[PDB]
């Protein structure tokens, strides 16, 4: 609930909004990842689009950011656990995965988190 | 016993519950009969 | 009402028997209906309850269809806690 | 409430609800909203009722819209009018003139009496008028709709006969005017055992026998008396030659090489050793013989994973017994595993076929597996069967699919166990089972040739095998003519190029035998597709007859079928006082000739089973040592010209006295034999002494243990 | 002396072989490690 309601302030305000910074060897803000919209922003350069499991919307939900090391790699990184995921599959689900590679993420046992749903940035636009 | 799986196409049926009660039928026949073969006569 | 040709008094023919048993066949609703439950749960639907006394002895979902048409039947699955020892007696109502 | 849909488990359940009110209220178009109400009634984290749901569900599925217009009127027709009813009762008896009713026709009124009974299961004050007539009608024809369903069908009619009749049972909520299901039904179960062994399939009678398991809770006498009365029948129907006893001697083989016509064939992914009973879900793939197998040929793979094998009429012919083979068999293997190891593979049976049964071994190393079918797109026709989480504990078994789906493409989809090694293992395929020939009904629900020339070949391939057969079982019978006979009685035959070629032989008589049966039951099939039936059991059949006139195999099946549903019997008295009825009609010369015809020449499984339902039934009586020390005296002689396995029956022996020795008759009465046996030395015989003192030297280890 | 058929049709129902590994070892004065390696 405070996740989604700092969330919401820093959306109501543009002048609170820094620019995604997307590179290799430049860190991301993980405080400022906590939105979904940000983590689903950081796929814009994601190579498998095309691909029938590994697209954007649907791994990006699960908790997942694009943190690529070079230009045209697949390295997602969990923003909780940091999990670190590489040479990822078109078959690759992402709950799956994620429930595989980090069991012990709150993602996978459903408790409670920092996480920011994006229909409440929706409402609360 | 036997392995926990059912039909999943069935499930849009009226009958998954009766299928799924046949099974537990057949389930307490499986272990009745081994309990009937390792019980003793007292 | 009368007046109405039925499906009864015909003889046995294949052809009607089987289009009456073509007729009693069942299908998915397609798009997604519209529902609303109390808060305590959380998220072809689902979701997970959470452990709230506040509303323990009632509850209340309300389904609306996105279209009036012939009712089949509705699926109502559920899971229930791992750790039971004695059934409950609990009871859901249409 | 919530005991009508829970699961085997018990930790979660499915509720499909309708009525006809809802229809009923729907004729005026109005609804379109509705409310569910949970509701906790009553008499760490201490959940109560609604507080004890984990997990939610909710879909709603919508009807089929049909080419008949104003069907409002139509389905309140059958809930106002009930002349419908009786009128199908009456296609259920056949006693209507107007012509003759198909197997067809007879699963199109079972299928529409199914959906009446589901929609009659619960009405909220609704008229019950219809739904009592038509339960009353049921009533008063039920033996001649049981007679015509599970005597004088096939699988799918029998099967969808039980499956309403089970339903039947399950809504169960009669006025208080009206008796319950269960007693009635036992009856008419009990007024139709008669006609059993001139039965046709092995899974329409383990229905049956479920039913009657299931049902026989209520009366118990009955029942017992008739099923004692038929053990005794059929046990001195079976002893009616020195062959395939002969067989079972020298190499233990019990199957019947020369009687050409078997009942089902079992088996499973999960002789018998008698040691630790001194299987039981075996019987889950039952009446394999109507059903064949098919071929597979792989198509699609997914990365990491291979699929490897384990280690001019007279051509048509031979083609098409090639088609009809079973496969040999084969696995998958994985490069490289993880906890979670995501795999697929494609299966095509290279035509559009019916798929009925399929079975997949137990992998301790699997998680979980998923099968889907589709025969022209994924996306197209592509439905759910099964998906097992639960491989590592048992063995998927899924039997009898109705209606019985068509394919021509399996995906199989496995994860892998968590924390899984990385050791290889192998995924077997199974064995898949299906129809060769699609019927048009069949054909219909989701270049085909016509039914009179697909059955010429197939009678042409029969009478092939037949020759093929019989001339198998000339060359096996000239081969055992050779076998050596020493005068040496039975103790050197159990201590080789020709046991080898009796082996191959006995091997190839048997595959051949059974290749003919399943062609055989299809020809059967599509000669009733045709529009015949089957063997009709006619009023004036006496029961013995048609006993006599059944075949051995069958015979030696519904035997160990029965006795199987006596030892759930047994079972089902949970350690008290049995009932006076069977304990009664089992007494001493009655229990011996029941020993001397089953355990004799019968096979090893129902030999041991007989002899668990002799010690759980008759443990206690004090004529026990001294039938053991009768049959021992009757069946060891030197003059003995019996041809039997004395060495297995006597393992046999000392493993049903060991079970005995709580009863305190049985050790005094073999010292007695023994101290009658060397009473010349206050012939002799040195091989039975032998046998009598190595015998009760195993019982007083069993004692000293 | 020769083996009969008793001792052939009870053999089976439960070439010089080694028997060390069926036993155990021993000794009467406490060593430094266990001489079960041995066997
Ligand atoms: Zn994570």
């Amino acid at each position: 609930v405070a996740s989604s309601v700092m969330d919401r302030l820093s959306y109501l305000l543009p002048s609170a909004r820094p620019e995604l910074g997307v590179g290799p060897g430049r860190s991301v803000d993980r405080s400022l990842m906590y939105s979904e919209a940000n983590r689903r922003e950081t796929f814009t350069s994601w190579p498998h689009v095309g691909y029938r499991w590994a697209q954007p919307d649907p791994m990006a939900q699960a908790g997942f950011y694009h943190q690529p090391a070079s230009s045209g790699d697949d390295r997602a990184m969990c923003f909780t656990c940091s999990v670190c995921l590489v040479c990822w599959e078109p078959t690759d689900e992402p709950w799956s995965e994620h429930e595989r590679h980090s069991p012990n993420c709150p993602f996978v046992k459903g408790e409670h988190t920092q996480n920011v749903p994006l229909s409440v940035t929706l409402a609360t636009s | 016993s036997v392995s926990q799986a059912l039909d999943a196409r069935l499930e849009v049926g009226l009958e998954q519950q009766a299928e799924l009660m046949l099974k537990m039928m057949s389930t307490l026949e499986a272990d009745s009969i081994l309990q009937a073969l390792t019980n003793t006569s007292p | 009402i009368s007046g109405v040709d039925l499906l009864v008094d015909q003889p046995f023919t294949l052809e009607i028997l089987t289009s009456l048993v073509e007729l009693t066949r069942f299908e998915t609703l397609t798009p997604r209906f519209s529902a609303t439950v109390p808060p305590c749960w959380v998220e072809t639907r689902t979701w997970k309850l959470q452990t709230d006394s506040n509303s323990w002895d009632e509850h209340v979902f309300e389904l609306v269809l996105p279209k009036a048409c012939m009712v089949g039947h509705v699926d109502f699955k559920f899971v229930l806690n791992s750790n039971i020892t004695n059934i409950p007696q609990i009871q859901v109502t249409l | 409430w919530l005991a009508s849909g829970l699961d085997l488990s018990g930790h979660a359940g499915m509720l499909t609800l309708t009525s006809p009110k809802l229809v009923k209220g729907m004729a005026g178009g109005k609804y379109r909203s509705f409310l569910i109400h949970v509701k906790a009634v009553n008499e760490s984290e201490n959940l109560r009722g609604c507080d004890l749901l984990q997990e939610v569900s909710v879909t709603i599925r919508r009807f089929k819209k049909t080419s008949i217009s104003k069907e409002r009127v139509q389905r309140c027709a059958m809930l106002q009018f009930s002349e419908f009813h009786e009128k199908l009762v009456n296609t259920l008896c056949r006693k209507t003139d107007d012509g003759q009713i198909t197997e067809h026709a007879q699963s199109l009124v079972l299928d529409t009496l199914c959906w009446l009974a589901g929609v009659h299961s619960n009405g909220p004050g609704s008229s019950k008028e219809g739904n009592e007539n038509l339960l009353s009608k049921t009533r008063k024809f039920l033996s001649d709709i049981v007679r015509v369903c599970f005597f004088e069908a096939g699988r799918s009619i029998a099967h969808k006969c039980a499956r309403f009749l089970a339903l039947c049972i399950s809504n169960g909520k009669c006025d208080p005017c009206q008796p319950a299901f269960g007693p009635v039904l036992l009856k008419a179960l009990l007024d139709n055992m008669s006609f059993l062994p001139a039965a046709t399939t092995g899974g329409s009678v383990y229905w049956y026998f479920v039913l009657l398991n299931y049902v026989k809770d209520e009366d118990l006498a009955g029942c017992s008396t008739a099923c004692a009365s038929l053990l005794t029948a059929v046990s001195r129907q079976l002893q009616d030659t020195p062959m395939e006893a002969l067989l079972q001697t020298r190499y233990g083989l019990y199957s019947s090489p020369f009687d050409p016509v078997l009942f089902d064939l079992e088996m499973s992914g999960s002789e018998i050793d008698l040691s630790d009973v001194l299987e039981g879900s075996f019987t889950s793939l039952t009446g394999l013989l109507e059903v064949e197998p098919l071929h597979f040929t792989c198509v699609s793979t997914s990365d990491g994973t291979r699929i490897e094998r384990d280690d001019g009429l007279a051509l048509a012919i031979s083609h098409a017994s090639h088609f009809l083979q079973p496969p040999p068999h084969q696995s998958i293997i994985i490069e490289r595993m993880h906890s979670g190891a995501r795999r697929f593979v494609t299966l095509d049976f290279g035509r559009p076929i019916l798929l009925t049964d399929v079975l997949i071994p137990t992998c301790g190393d699997l998680a979980s597996l998923s099968i889907d079918i589709w025969t022209l797109g994924e996306e197209v026709d592509g439905r759910r069967l099964v998906v097992a989480t639960d491989i590592s504990t048992h063995s998927l078994i899924l039997h009898d699919l109705i209606p019985p789906p068509v394919c021509r493409f399996m995906k199989i989809t496995v994860i892998g166990r968590y924390g899984s090694t990385n050791a290889r293992a192998k995924i077997p395929l199974g064995f898949y089972y299906g129809h060769t020939y699609i019927l048009p009904w069949e054909s219909e629900l989701k270049n085909q040739p016509e039914i009179d020339q697909h059955l010429a070949m197939m009678v042409a391939l029969q009478e092939d095998i037949q020759c093929r057969y019989n001339l198998a079982c000339h060359r096996l019978e000239t081969l055992l003519q050779s076998i050596d006979l020493p005068p040496l009685n039975s103790a050197n035959n159990a201590q080789v190029e020709e046991d080898s070629r009796v082996f191959s032989a006995y091997q190839d008589c048997i595959q051949l035998q059974l290749q003919l049966n399943l062609a055989h039951n299809a020809v059967q099939r599509l000669k009733v597709a045709l529009g015949a039936s089957r063997k009709m059991l006619s009023e004036t059949s006496n029961p013995e007859d048609l006993i006599q006139t059944s075949s051995t195999e069958q015979l030696r099946t519904i035997i160990r079928y029965l006795l199987d549903t006596l030892l759930s019997l047994l079972h089902a008295s949970n350690g008290h006082s049995v009932p006076a009825v069977l304990q009664s009609t089992f007494h001493a010369q009655a229990c011996e000739e029941l020993f001397k015809h089953l355990c004799i020449s019968g096979t090893p499984k129902i030999r041991l089973h007989t002899g668990l339902l002799l010690v759980q039934l008759c443990g206690g009586e004090r004529w026990w040592g001294q039938f053991l020390s009768n049959v021992l005296q009757e069946l060891y002689n030197s003059e003995q010209l019996l041809i039997f396995p004395q060495d297995r029956v006597f393992m046999l022996l000392s493993c049903i006295g060991q079970r005995s020795l709580s009863n305190s008759g049985v050790l005094e009465s073999l010292l007695n034999l023994l101290d009658n046996l060397l009473s010349p030395l206050q012939v002799l015989d040195i091989p039975m002494i032998s046998w009598v003192v190595m015998l009760v030297s195993r019982l007083l280890d069993y004692v000293a243990t | 002396t020769a083996r009969s058929m008793v001792s052939t049709i009870m053999k089976f129902l439960d070439g010089i072989h080694n028997f060390a590994p069926l036993g155990t070892i021993t000794s009467s004065s406490p060593t430094a490690q266990p001489a079960e390696v041995l066997l």
